[PDB]
RNA sequence: AAAAAAA
RNA sequence: GAACUUGAGUGCAGAAGAGGAGAGUGGAAUUCCACGUGUAGCGGUGAAAUGCGUAGAGAUGUGGAGGAACACCAGUGGCGAAGGCGACUCUCUGGUCUGUAACUGACGCUGAGGAGCGAAAGCGCGCCGUAAACGAUGAGUGCUAAGUGUUAGGGGGUUUCCGCCCCUUAGUGCUGCAGCUAACGCAUUAAGCACUCCGCCUGGGGAGU
């Protein structure tokens, strides 16, 4: 939902106008992933959906890794805040 | 004594059968091209279908029909002529319905 | 508007003289040919149009309902046309046998005596019976003798006129199309035959597509549906399909226009 | 040769508006083709759906 | 919650006491499950285009709502069970 | 091809 | 190290989908069997058998086989990575396109192996998984005449709007320069001109042994 997404944005955003930061995006994806994963627990056979997941998951990974190389600090913070291992 | 009915027209390439029923599909009357002693090609022809419709219809009028629904089955040439023969026998056609499987 | 004003007058005059019960000339239109109308009723059931009635006892309204249904359809022009080809022609008669087309019991022509002789007679009978008051037996017997010959003759001369009129139109349409050889037109299939199919253009110019020019397949005519069917391709040209044609040949003397199929 | 729904500016076809849909079925009840009606593509879709809903709800027939 | 449009047909062989009871029942179902009835037409007894459960007519009810699935879903469940409602559809109101 | 009607 | 926004993405606004997975539900026909009608057919086909039956059947309903599919719409339309996906509604969910340019600031590309999806069959629903699973044509990006159609958008012009007109974006078509090509052909949907990375080939047969 868009209210949920606005929460997320407000929670992670690096400044007032920020929605483009890894932080933000990782936040969002993360939720999506989460929500989607749950979808696939029930809908195991929905392959197609499964595909988008992977692409999501991947996006994340790139963003994390982007971050982890930009500024480890921010990356540490983030992965703690989202709970990402 | 029933007034409304269905006229089931099975027009095949070989034959035309014409059954007339009440609304619940109970059989009032019937005729067919081969019941009127047409044989071979003649059973196929629309003239035999026409005559088959009349004979089925005239049997129904004794049982006191007035209005018909019509159903058509099969590819045969009889449906057009047969239908007109139900109108021409007297019985008004409400609606014709192609129910080919 | 004028039409309507000429019709009601014509209907008014005819009714007056019917009730006067004097020898008079009417403009009748008899009931259509039952065999021709039966075939028409078959033809329209192919397009989905179902008619209430039998061919022997059809009321004009039932025909009107069809012409309302097909209005603003591609199949309009032809069903219309085939309906027409089921009607009888209207003729003059001493008896009041009604006018099918107008759905009226009384009709004459009163309103154009300059150009029609039956209208000029109606006027003379009006003058005779109404104005002069000459409703004597001898006056009636005179007119009762002569009207049948008049009615038959004038009816012949009308048909003659129409045939010639049309024959000059077809000639001048053919003359118009001489310079259009090679040009493509959009048109509609007006009629299908065993030898080919007729296509009417937007300006009501009609030309033939000969089966020879249908080089893509062997086309078999279906008479019941009104359609040429390709054996191999399974292309179906039916009455009332719009197609794009090209002008191949025009013979002015013969009044022929020949078309080839560019596309459907 | 114009679209009803693009002419008259009708963004939303409704399944309930039986009269409107009835224009666009054949007498037998079959959906009329785009080429016949002149409908826009977009709407041909919308229209089809509505008729399909309609027919489900017995507003329209499948086979008149 | 999101806008739906329910329509349904009530069997033609009932008096207006029974009919009202239906409507109130099924209006009660929706609002009971967190729905809010924004509109409620009654199209009255129409001829059906074909013969549903041996009836050639029926009374149409068109409920607009706003609700969760659950509401609509409960409705649909019960609508199916019920013999009074012969047919129905729920539909989302396309944005 | 082919109807009224008008002209 | 520092800076930037053109690539990449997130916002925000908008668009169209037979994209996928569940759950119903609408009609169809089907023939599984019984029964109520039914009253002598019916049945091939040059026309006769071939057969078919009054033991009431062809035929017509009613209980149903209870299993498969969803005509018209339907389009070299659309959607999908491929295989593929067409009744309707709801439930959950994937992606794509347009427009804005608010944000991030190269975060990108390809990708052996690996993992997953993925016909007949093979068959034992599961493994199998091989597929003209070959539009005979990896992916990405940029550049390089035109003409015409369609799908979903964007803007301006008139135009009230509808309608037309023009420009732009993305996709799908036909036609055709430059170039390329053994020729055939391809030709901004390249098989043209380039750069990156991957797959693959190096006579036929033997032998996919």
């Amino acid at each position: 939902t868009q209210e949920r997404k606005n929460q997320l944005i407000n929670e992670f955003k690096t400044h007032e106008s920020d929605t483009g930061s890894p932080e933000v995006q990782i936040a969002i994806l993360t939720d999506s992933i989460n929500n989607l994963n749950e979808h696939l627990r029930t809908h195991k056979k929905d392959h197609h959906s499964r595909r988008g997941l992977l692409k999501m998951v991947g996006k994340r990974r790139n963003l994390l890794t982007y971050l982890r190389n930009k500024d480890v600090t921010r990356y540490r913070e983030l992965i703690n805040k989202l709970g990402l291992r | 004594n029933i007034e409304s009915g269905i006229a089931h027209i099975r027009s095949t390439f070989n034959n035309t059968i014409v059954t007339i029923t009440d609304t619940h599909g109970n059989a009032i009357s019937w005729s067919s091209a081969g019941a009127l002693g047409f044989r071979g090609s003649r059973k196929s022809t629309p003239f035999a279908a026409q005559m088959a419709a009349e004979t089925a219809a005239k049997g129904s009028i004794e049982h006191g029909l007035k209005t018909l629904e019509v159903t058509v089955k099969g590819p045969g040439s009889g449906r057009e002529a047969a239908i007109r023969a139900l109108q021409a026998a007297g019985l008004e056609v409400t609606a014709i319905r192609d129910v080919t499987p | 508007l004028i039409e309507e004003f000429m019709l009601v007058a014509n209907e008014t005059v005819a009714e007056h003289f019917h009730w006067m019960n004097v020898p008079f000339i009417y403009r009748i239109h008899e009931e259509p040919n039952a065999e021709k109308l039966q075939k028409f009723l078959e033809f329209v059931t192919t397009f989905g149009y179902v008619v209430k009635g039998t061919a022997g006892n059809i009321h004009p309204r039932a025909l009107q309902s069809i012409l309302d249904a097909v209005r603003d359809r591609p199949e309009e022009t032809v069903i219309s046309t085939v309906m027409l080809r089921s009607m009888k022609q209207a003729k003059y008669d001493p008896q009041s046998l009604g006018h099918f087309g107008l759905s009226t019991e009384f009709y004459t022509h009163f309103t154009s005596p300059i150009r029609r002789y039956p209208d000029l007679i109606v006027h003379r009978l009006i003058r005779t019976y109404l104005i002069n008051g000459k409703v004597d037996e001898a006056t009636q017997e005179k007119w009762a003798e002569r009207l049948p010959d008049i009615a038959e003759h004038t009816s012949s001369m009308e048909r003659r006129a129409v045939d010639a009129e049309r024959e000059t139109d077809d000639l001048k349409k053919a003359e118009y199309m001489l310079d259009k050889i090679g040009e493509e037109f959009d048109g509609m299939i007006s009629s299908v035959t065993n030898f080919g199919m007729f296509v009417e253009l937007p300006n009501t110019i009609e030309g033939l597509v000969h089966v020879s020019f249908m080089t893509d397949d062997y086309y078999r005519f279906d008479e019941q549906h009104f359609a040429m069917i390709g054996e191999r391709t399974g292309n179906v040209f039916r009455i009332g399909d719009e197609i794009t044609v090209k002008v191949v040949d025009v013979n002015k003397d013969e009044r022929n226009i020949d078309f080839e199929i560019v596309g459907m | 040769k114009v679209c009803y729904f693009t002419s008259n500016g009708i963004t939303h076809i409704d399944y309930k508006d039986v009269d409107l849909l009835k224009k666009f079925v054949s007498e037998r009840g079959k959906i009329l083709p785009r080429r016949v009606t002149g409908t826009n593509a977009k709407y041909q879709r919308k229209l089809t759906a509505a008729i399909k809903r309609a027919r489900q709800m017995a507003l329209l027939p499948y086979v008149s | 919650m999101r806008k739906y449009e329910v329509m349904y047909i009530i069997r033609p062989n009932i008096d207006e006491e029974s009919k009202k009871a239906v409507i109130e029942r099924f209006n009660n179902v929706l609002t009971s499950n967190g729905a809010e009835i924004t509109g409620t037409k009654d199209w009255g007894k129409r001829r059906l285009a074909y013969e549903i459960n041996d009836f050639r007519d029926g009374f149409y009810q068109i409920v607009n709502v706003q609700s969760d699935a659950a509401a609509v879903q409960e409705f649909d469940r019960l609508a199916k069970i019920s013999d009074d409602i012969i047919r129905h559809i729920v539909v989302k109101e396309e944005e």
